Protein backbone atom coordinates (compact mmCIF):
# COMPACT_ATOMS: atom_id res chain seq x y z
CA UNK A 1 0.00 0.00 0.00
CA UNK A 2 0.13 3.92 -0.14
CA UNK A 3 0.21 4.88 -3.08
CA UNK A 4 2.35 7.40 -4.15
CA UNK A 5 2.38 7.92 -8.19
CA UNK A 6 6.20 8.96 -7.97
CA UNK A 7 6.76 6.80 -10.50
CA UNK A 8 9.69 4.63 -10.75
CA UNK A 9 9.48 5.43 -7.12
CA UNK A 10 12.46 8.25 -6.75
CA UNK A 11 11.13 10.27 -4.51
CA UNK A 12 12.79 11.70 -2.33
CA UNK A 13 13.62 10.50 1.26
CA UNK A 14 14.74 12.00 4.32
CA UNK A 15 17.24 11.15 7.41
CA UNK A 16 17.36 15.07 9.41
CA UNK A 17 20.31 16.24 10.78
CA UNK A 18 18.09 17.46 13.82
CA UNK A 19 20.35 16.11 16.39
CA UNK A 20 23.88 15.44 16.93
CA UNK A 21 23.88 16.32 13.50
CA UNK A 22 23.28 19.80 11.87
CA UNK A 23 22.91 17.85 8.49
CA UNK A 24 22.17 14.39 7.11
CA UNK A 25 21.00 12.24 3.73
CA UNK A 26 17.67 13.61 2.22
CA UNK A 27 18.04 11.47 -0.44
CA UNK A 28 15.65 10.42 -3.54
CA UNK A 29 15.77 6.67 -4.56
CA UNK A 30 16.71 5.56 -7.45
CA UNK A 31 17.55 2.12 -7.57
CA UNK A 32 13.67 0.89 -8.29
CA UNK A 33 12.34 -0.97 -11.28
CA UNK A 34 10.19 -3.33 -12.68
CA UNK A 35 11.51 -6.64 -14.47
CA UNK A 36 10.95 -8.15 -10.74
CA UNK A 37 7.84 -7.32 -9.85
CA UNK A 38 5.76 -8.38 -13.54
CA UNK A 39 5.04 -12.17 -13.26
CA UNK A 40 4.13 -14.26 -15.66
CA UNK A 41 0.37 -14.68 -17.18
CA UNK A 42 -1.25 -16.32 -19.52
CA UNK A 43 -3.90 -16.40 -22.89
CA UNK A 44 -5.83 -18.48 -26.12
CA UNK A 45 -4.10 -17.42 -28.54
CA UNK A 46 -7.07 -16.64 -31.30
CA UNK A 47 -8.22 -14.07 -28.61
CA UNK A 48 -4.63 -13.79 -28.05
CA UNK A 49 -4.01 -11.88 -31.23
CA UNK A 50 -6.77 -10.05 -31.18
CA UNK A 51 -6.17 -8.65 -28.33
CA UNK A 52 -2.47 -8.20 -28.79
CA UNK A 53 -3.49 -5.94 -31.50
CA UNK A 54 -6.34 -4.61 -29.29
CA UNK A 55 -4.25 -3.97 -26.52
CA UNK A 56 -2.65 -0.15 -25.77
CA UNK A 57 -0.43 -0.68 -28.25
CA UNK A 58 2.07 2.63 -27.62
CA UNK A 59 5.95 1.42 -26.38
CA UNK A 60 7.83 -1.30 -28.48
CA UNK A 61 11.96 -0.96 -27.97
CA UNK A 62 14.03 -3.11 -30.16
CA UNK A 63 15.94 -6.47 -29.81
CA UNK A 64 19.13 -6.43 -30.89
CA UNK A 65 22.38 -7.36 -30.08
CA UNK A 66 23.81 -9.62 -27.25
CA UNK A 67 26.43 -12.40 -25.84
CA UNK A 68 24.39 -15.42 -26.60
CA UNK A 69 22.00 -17.55 -28.64
CA UNK A 70 18.10 -16.96 -27.00
CA UNK A 71 17.96 -19.98 -26.00
CA UNK A 72 20.20 -18.94 -22.86
CA UNK A 73 19.41 -15.95 -23.38
CA UNK A 74 15.73 -16.15 -23.65
CA UNK A 75 15.61 -18.11 -20.38
CA UNK A 76 17.56 -15.65 -18.54
CA UNK A 77 15.63 -12.90 -19.75
CA UNK A 78 12.44 -14.77 -18.89
CA UNK A 79 13.94 -15.64 -15.68
CA UNK A 80 15.07 -11.98 -14.78
CA UNK A 81 11.84 -10.55 -15.31
CA UNK A 82 9.65 -13.21 -13.29
CA UNK A 83 7.36 -13.50 -16.63
CA UNK A 84 5.44 -15.57 -19.15
CA UNK A 85 6.19 -16.21 -23.17
CA UNK A 86 2.87 -17.81 -23.75
CA UNK A 87 2.83 -20.45 -26.30
CA UNK A 88 5.30 -22.05 -28.62
CA UNK A 89 4.77 -23.75 -32.51
CA UNK A 90 7.56 -25.94 -33.35
CA UNK A 91 9.04 -24.10 -35.89
CA UNK A 92 11.59 -24.19 -34.31
CA UNK A 93 14.26 -21.84 -32.08
CA UNK A 94 17.07 -24.22 -33.27
CA UNK A 95 17.28 -24.57 -37.20
CA UNK A 96 16.70 -20.54 -36.79
CA UNK A 97 13.50 -20.84 -35.80
CA UNK A 98 12.00 -17.85 -37.48
CA UNK A 99 10.04 -17.96 -34.49
CA UNK A 100 8.03 -14.72 -33.01
CA UNK A 101 7.38 -15.08 -29.44
CA UNK A 102 4.39 -14.05 -27.28
CA UNK A 103 4.49 -13.28 -23.67
CA UNK A 104 2.45 -12.10 -21.26
CA UNK A 105 2.68 -11.14 -17.73
CA UNK A 106 0.56 -9.56 -15.02
CA UNK A 107 2.09 -7.97 -12.09
CA UNK A 108 1.72 -7.41 -8.11
CA UNK A 109 -0.43 -4.15 -8.54
CA UNK A 110 -2.09 -6.48 -11.84
CA UNK A 111 -1.36 -4.49 -14.91
CA UNK A 112 -1.33 -7.12 -17.33
CA UNK A 113 1.68 -6.28 -20.31
CA UNK A 114 2.00 -8.19 -23.81
CA UNK A 115 4.32 -8.73 -26.28
CA UNK A 116 5.22 -9.56 -29.72
CA UNK A 117 8.71 -9.52 -30.04
CA UNK A 118 9.80 -10.81 -33.30
CA UNK A 119 13.35 -12.13 -33.61
CA UNK A 120 16.20 -13.71 -35.74
CA UNK A 121 17.79 -16.45 -33.83
CA UNK A 122 22.29 -17.89 -33.52
CA UNK A 123 23.55 -20.62 -36.11
CA UNK A 124 26.59 -20.43 -37.58
CA UNK A 125 25.88 -18.65 -40.92
CA UNK A 126 22.18 -18.60 -40.60
CA UNK A 127 20.53 -16.21 -38.24
CA UNK A 128 21.10 -14.60 -34.89
CA UNK A 129 23.70 -12.70 -33.02
CA UNK A 130 21.42 -9.50 -32.77
CA UNK A 131 18.46 -9.62 -33.58
CA UNK A 132 16.94 -7.03 -34.97
CA UNK A 133 13.73 -8.20 -33.63
CA UNK A 134 11.31 -5.44 -31.87
CA UNK A 135 10.28 -6.12 -28.74
CA UNK A 136 6.63 -4.38 -28.76
CA UNK A 137 5.73 -3.59 -26.25
CA UNK A 138 2.30 -3.02 -24.68
CA UNK A 139 1.32 -1.37 -20.88
CA UNK A 140 -1.09 1.20 -20.84
CA UNK A 141 0.72 4.29 -20.20
CA UNK A 142 2.95 4.64 -22.42
CA UNK A 143 5.59 5.83 -20.30
CA UNK A 144 5.73 3.03 -17.87
CA UNK A 145 5.30 0.81 -20.98
CA UNK A 146 8.19 2.08 -23.07
CA UNK A 147 10.38 2.58 -20.03
CA UNK A 148 9.74 -1.25 -19.22
CA UNK A 149 10.64 -1.41 -22.99
CA UNK A 150 14.23 0.16 -21.59
CA UNK A 151 13.96 -1.74 -18.32
CA UNK A 152 14.39 -4.94 -19.84
CA UNK A 153 17.09 -3.70 -22.56
CA UNK A 154 18.59 -3.59 -19.37
CA UNK A 155 18.03 -6.44 -18.66
CA UNK A 156 18.53 -7.97 -22.00
CA UNK A 157 21.99 -8.09 -21.69
CA UNK A 158 24.60 -8.78 -19.22
CA UNK A 159 27.02 -6.11 -18.61
CA UNK A 160 29.14 -2.91 -16.20
CA UNK A 161 25.95 -1.40 -14.73
CA UNK B 1 26.34 25.29 -18.13
CA UNK B 2 22.91 23.99 -17.56
CA UNK B 3 19.59 25.90 -16.69
CA UNK B 4 18.34 22.63 -14.51
CA UNK B 5 14.72 23.95 -14.24
CA UNK B 6 12.36 26.86 -15.64
CA UNK B 7 8.95 27.79 -16.17
CA UNK B 8 8.59 31.66 -15.99
CA UNK B 9 5.61 32.88 -13.65
CA UNK B 10 5.92 34.65 -10.79
CA UNK B 11 5.42 38.37 -9.96
CA UNK B 12 8.68 38.53 -7.58
CA UNK B 13 9.54 41.50 -5.47
CA UNK B 14 11.87 40.33 -3.29
CA UNK B 15 14.57 37.67 -3.46
CA UNK B 16 16.92 35.63 -1.16
CA UNK B 17 19.65 32.74 -2.38
CA UNK B 18 20.52 30.11 0.42
CA UNK B 19 23.82 31.09 1.66
CA UNK B 20 24.11 27.03 3.07
CA UNK B 21 21.25 25.55 0.81
CA UNK B 22 21.17 25.56 -2.71
CA UNK B 23 17.79 26.94 -2.03
CA UNK B 24 15.46 29.87 -3.15
CA UNK B 25 13.29 31.54 -1.17
CA UNK B 26 11.38 34.17 -2.95
CA UNK B 27 9.04 36.76 -2.18
CA UNK B 28 6.22 38.12 -4.61
CA UNK B 29 4.23 40.61 -4.45
CA UNK B 30 1.55 38.22 -5.28
CA UNK B 31 1.20 37.88 -1.33
CA UNK B 32 3.24 35.28 -1.80
CA UNK B 33 6.19 33.52 0.28
CA UNK B 34 7.85 30.64 -1.22
CA UNK B 35 10.46 28.85 0.79
CA UNK B 36 11.19 26.06 -2.13
CA UNK B 37 14.39 24.19 -1.33
CA UNK B 38 15.30 24.41 -4.23
CA UNK B 39 17.53 21.49 -5.17
CA UNK B 40 14.80 18.44 -5.13
CA UNK B 41 13.21 21.04 -7.77
CA UNK B 42 10.68 21.19 -4.75
CA UNK B 43 8.40 23.74 -2.73
CA UNK B 44 8.65 22.80 0.73
CA UNK B 45 5.85 25.22 1.64
CA UNK B 46 4.02 28.13 0.55
CA UNK B 47 1.94 30.74 2.08
CA UNK B 48 0.76 33.53 0.83
CA UNK B 49 1.42 35.74 3.84
CA UNK B 50 -1.45 38.17 3.80
CA UNK B 51 -4.03 38.96 0.56
CA UNK B 52 -2.29 42.20 -0.01
CA UNK B 53 1.43 42.26 -1.62
CA UNK B 54 4.79 40.68 0.11
CA UNK B 55 8.01 42.62 -0.92
CA UNK B 56 10.16 41.17 2.24
CA UNK B 57 12.50 38.00 2.67
CA UNK B 58 15.60 37.88 4.97
CA UNK B 59 17.12 35.64 6.53
CA UNK B 60 17.08 35.06 10.47
CA UNK B 61 20.47 33.34 10.04
CA UNK B 62 21.10 30.31 11.40
CA UNK B 63 20.82 27.35 8.73
CA UNK B 64 16.49 27.26 7.20
CA UNK B 65 14.44 29.24 8.89
CA UNK B 66 12.68 32.44 7.72
CA UNK B 67 11.85 36.16 8.84
CA UNK B 68 8.92 37.13 6.41
CA UNK B 69 7.00 40.19 5.60
CA UNK B 70 3.86 40.94 4.07
CA UNK B 71 1.31 43.73 3.65
CA UNK B 72 0.08 42.27 7.07
CA UNK B 73 3.34 44.02 8.51
CA UNK B 74 4.33 41.27 10.62
CA UNK B 75 7.11 39.75 11.46
CA UNK B 76 7.26 36.17 11.34
CA UNK B 77 9.83 33.95 11.47
CA UNK B 78 9.33 30.14 11.14
CA UNK B 79 11.78 27.96 10.25
CA UNK B 80 10.54 25.64 6.94
CA UNK B 81 12.38 22.54 8.80
CA UNK B 82 10.68 23.26 12.00
CA UNK B 83 7.11 24.74 10.50
CA UNK B 84 7.09 26.49 13.27
CA UNK B 85 6.62 30.33 14.38
CA UNK B 86 9.71 31.27 16.45
CA UNK B 87 8.61 34.59 18.40
CA UNK B 88 6.20 36.48 16.96
CA UNK B 89 5.31 40.36 16.94
CA UNK B 90 3.25 42.39 13.71
CA UNK B 91 4.40 45.12 11.80
CA UNK B 92 4.27 48.94 11.83
CA UNK B 93 2.76 50.19 9.01
CA UNK B 94 5.23 48.15 6.31
CA UNK B 95 6.44 45.27 5.70
CA UNK B 96 10.10 43.69 7.16
CA UNK B 97 12.89 43.95 4.84
CA UNK B 98 15.86 42.37 6.66
CA UNK B 99 16.51 40.45 9.80
CA UNK B 100 19.31 39.90 12.21
CA UNK B 101 19.37 36.97 15.00
CA UNK B 102 21.83 37.21 18.26
CA UNK B 103 22.24 35.96 21.81
CA UNK B 104 23.61 37.80 24.39
CA UNK B 105 20.53 36.04 26.19
CA UNK B 106 19.21 34.71 23.30
CA UNK B 107 18.88 38.50 22.08
CA UNK B 108 16.77 39.68 18.37
CA UNK B 109 17.05 42.09 16.42
CA UNK B 110 14.32 43.33 13.61
CA UNK B 111 14.18 45.29 10.74
CA UNK B 112 11.51 46.88 8.89
CA UNK B 113 9.92 49.08 5.99
CA UNK B 114 8.26 51.69 8.25
CA UNK B 115 9.01 54.50 10.91
CA UNK B 116 11.54 52.47 13.27
CA UNK B 117 12.37 49.02 13.90
CA UNK B 118 12.62 47.79 17.30
CA UNK B 119 15.07 45.29 18.80
CA UNK B 120 13.51 43.34 21.83
CA UNK B 121 15.08 41.44 24.87
CA UNK B 122 12.46 38.55 26.19
CA UNK B 123 14.90 37.58 28.54
CA UNK B 124 16.87 39.79 31.25
CA UNK B 125 13.52 42.59 29.56
CA UNK B 126 15.85 45.33 28.83
CA UNK B 127 16.35 47.64 25.41
CA UNK B 128 19.32 47.11 23.15
CA UNK B 129 18.46 49.15 20.91
CA UNK B 130 15.81 51.51 18.84
CA UNK B 131 16.15 52.58 15.42
CA UNK B 132 13.67 55.40 13.98
CA UNK B 133 14.62 56.12 10.39
CA UNK B 134 12.44 54.45 7.96
CA UNK B 135 9.06 55.74 6.72
CA UNK B 136 7.13 53.43 4.39
CA UNK B 137 8.34 51.25 1.55
CA UNK B 138 11.47 49.67 1.41
CA UNK B 139 12.87 47.65 -1.69
CA UNK B 140 15.77 46.14 0.06
CA UNK B 141 17.17 46.29 3.69
CA UNK B 142 20.44 45.26 4.27
CA UNK B 143 23.21 44.51 7.38
CA UNK B 144 26.21 46.16 6.58
CA UNK B 145 29.90 45.22 6.79
CA UNK B 146 29.35 44.98 10.24
CA UNK B 147 26.41 42.93 10.01
CA UNK B 148 24.54 45.13 12.73
CA UNK B 149 25.28 48.37 11.13
CA UNK B 150 23.19 48.95 8.23
CA UNK B 151 21.17 50.25 4.77
CA UNK B 152 17.90 50.78 4.01
CA UNK B 153 16.44 51.58 0.37
CA UNK B 154 13.33 53.35 0.22
CA UNK B 155 9.64 54.35 -1.63
CA UNK B 156 10.18 57.39 0.17
CA UNK B 157 13.65 58.60 -1.96
CA UNK B 158 15.51 58.14 1.01
CA UNK B 159 18.54 55.89 1.53
CA UNK B 160 18.74 55.33 5.64
CA UNK B 161 22.46 53.83 6.89
CA UNK B 162 21.85 54.07 10.99
CA UNK B 163 24.34 53.27 14.39
CA UNK B 164 22.38 51.37 16.33
CA UNK B 165 23.21 50.98 20.02
CA UNK B 166 22.95 48.18 23.06
CA UNK B 167 20.68 51.13 24.72
CA UNK B 168 20.05 52.31 21.18
CA UNK B 169 21.95 54.33 18.61
CA UNK B 170 25.10 56.51 19.22
CA UNK B 171 29.01 56.60 18.15
CA UNK B 172 31.82 57.48 19.84
CA UNK B 173 34.89 58.51 17.64
CA UNK B 174 37.89 61.65 16.97
CA UNK B 175 40.51 60.76 14.83
CA UNK B 176 39.50 60.84 10.81
CA UNK B 177 41.41 62.62 7.98
CA UNK B 178 38.75 63.56 5.08
CA UNK B 179 35.32 60.83 4.20
CA UNK B 180 34.27 59.06 1.32
CA UNK B 181 30.99 59.29 2.70
CA UNK B 182 31.27 62.38 2.35
CA UNK B 183 34.44 64.88 1.81
CA UNK B 184 36.21 65.05 -1.35
CA UNK B 185 35.68 65.14 -4.86
CA UNK B 186 32.66 64.08 -6.17
CA UNK B 187 30.08 62.08 -3.69
CA UNK B 188 26.47 61.41 -3.68
CA UNK B 189 23.62 63.05 -1.82
CA UNK B 190 21.97 62.48 1.48
CA UNK B 191 18.25 61.74 1.65
CA UNK B 192 15.75 61.79 4.04
CA UNK B 193 14.57 59.25 6.01
CA UNK B 194 16.15 59.07 9.43
CA UNK B 195 17.49 62.58 10.89
CA UNK B 196 20.64 61.67 12.16
CA UNK B 197 24.16 62.49 10.46
CA UNK B 198 25.19 58.95 10.29
CA UNK B 199 24.11 59.59 6.34
CA UNK B 200 20.67 59.48 5.25
CA UNK B 201 21.86 59.12 1.44
CA UNK B 202 19.46 60.08 -1.12
CA UNK B 203 17.12 57.51 -2.12
CA UNK B 204 15.57 59.60 -4.68
CA UNK B 205 16.21 58.14 -8.35
CA UNK B 206 12.78 58.27 -8.76
CA UNK B 207 12.90 55.75 -5.71
CA UNK B 208 15.57 53.44 -5.03
CA UNK B 209 14.90 49.66 -5.58
CA UNK B 210 18.01 47.59 -4.48
CA UNK B 211 20.61 49.16 -1.69
CA UNK B 212 23.62 46.41 -1.25
CA UNK B 213 25.89 46.93 0.48
CA UNK B 214 30.19 46.48 0.47
CA UNK B 215 30.93 44.72 3.52
CA UNK B 216 33.84 46.54 5.31
CA UNK B 217 33.32 49.24 2.25
CA UNK B 218 30.60 51.79 1.69
CA UNK B 219 30.32 51.25 -1.55
CA UNK B 220 26.68 50.55 -2.54
CA UNK B 221 25.59 48.67 -5.90
CA UNK B 222 21.69 49.44 -6.42
CA UNK B 223 18.88 49.16 -7.92
CA UNK B 224 17.17 52.59 -8.78
CA UNK B 225 13.82 53.31 -9.81
CA UNK B 226 15.36 55.47 -12.78
CA UNK B 227 16.69 54.21 -16.25
CA UNK B 228 19.42 54.93 -14.01
CA UNK B 229 20.47 52.92 -11.35
CA UNK B 230 23.50 55.16 -10.68
CA UNK B 231 26.23 53.62 -8.88
CA UNK B 232 28.27 55.57 -6.61
CA UNK B 233 31.40 54.59 -4.61
CA UNK B 234 31.92 55.93 -0.81
CA UNK B 235 35.10 54.36 -1.13
CA UNK B 236 35.64 57.08 -3.31
CA UNK B 237 32.91 59.00 -4.97
CA UNK B 238 33.73 59.08 -8.88
CA UNK B 239 31.90 62.33 -10.92
CA UNK B 240 31.28 60.34 -14.02
CA UNK B 241 29.52 57.89 -11.24
CA UNK B 242 26.67 60.15 -12.11
CA UNK B 243 26.04 57.31 -14.65
CA UNK B 244 23.16 56.24 -15.25
CA UNK B 245 22.63 52.61 -15.70
CA UNK B 246 21.28 52.45 -19.37
CA UNK B 247 19.32 49.78 -21.47
CA UNK B 248 19.27 50.04 -24.56
CA UNK B 249 15.25 50.75 -23.98
CA UNK B 250 14.37 51.82 -20.50
CA UNK B 251 15.08 51.15 -16.90
CA UNK B 252 17.58 49.18 -14.66
CA UNK B 253 15.34 47.81 -11.86
CA UNK B 254 18.41 46.71 -10.37
CA UNK B 255 21.96 45.74 -10.90
CA UNK B 256 23.60 43.63 -7.94
CA UNK B 257 26.99 42.86 -6.53
CA UNK B 258 27.87 38.82 -6.72
CA UNK B 259 29.76 38.67 -2.98
CA UNK B 260 31.95 36.25 -4.74
CA UNK B 261 32.06 38.41 -8.22
CA UNK B 262 33.92 41.76 -8.28
CA UNK B 263 31.01 42.30 -11.03
CA UNK B 264 27.52 43.76 -11.61
CA UNK B 265 24.82 42.14 -12.95
CA UNK B 266 21.88 44.03 -14.35
CA UNK B 267 18.57 42.92 -15.21
CA UNK B 268 15.85 45.24 -16.85
CA UNK B 269 12.74 45.61 -18.92
CA UNK B 270 13.54 45.76 -23.00
CA UNK B 271 13.29 41.29 -22.04
CA UNK B 272 16.25 41.82 -20.75
CA UNK B 273 19.34 40.84 -18.11
CA UNK B 274 21.99 42.86 -19.04
CA UNK B 275 25.65 42.29 -18.80
CA UNK B 276 28.29 44.53 -16.81
CA UNK B 277 31.69 44.33 -15.35
CA UNK B 278 32.73 46.04 -12.22
CA UNK B 279 36.46 44.37 -12.39
CA UNK B 280 37.53 46.91 -14.81
CA UNK B 281 34.03 47.68 -15.22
Amino acid sequence: STENGIIFGNIVYDVSGAASDRNCVVLSDIHIDIMDYIQPATCTDAEFRQMWAEFEWENKVTVNTNMTDLNDYLQHILKSTNMKCLTPEKALSGYCGFMAANLYARSIFGEDALANVSIEKPVHQGPDAAVTGHIRIRAKSQGMALSLGDKINLSQKKTSL
Amino acid sequence: MLTKFETKSARVKGLSFHPKRPWILTSLHNGVIQLWDYRMCTLIDKFDEHDGPVRGIDFHKQQPLFVSGGDDYKIKVWNYKLRRCLFTLLGHLDYIRTTFFHHEYPWILSASDDQTIRVWNWQSRTCVCVLTGHNHYVMCAQFHPSEDLVVSASLDQTVRVWDISGLRKKNLSPGAVESDVRGITGVDLFGTTDAVVKHVLEGHDRGVNWAAFHPTMPLIVSGADDRQVKIWRMNESKAWEVDTCRGHYNNVSCAVFHPRQELILSNSEDKSIRVWDMSKR
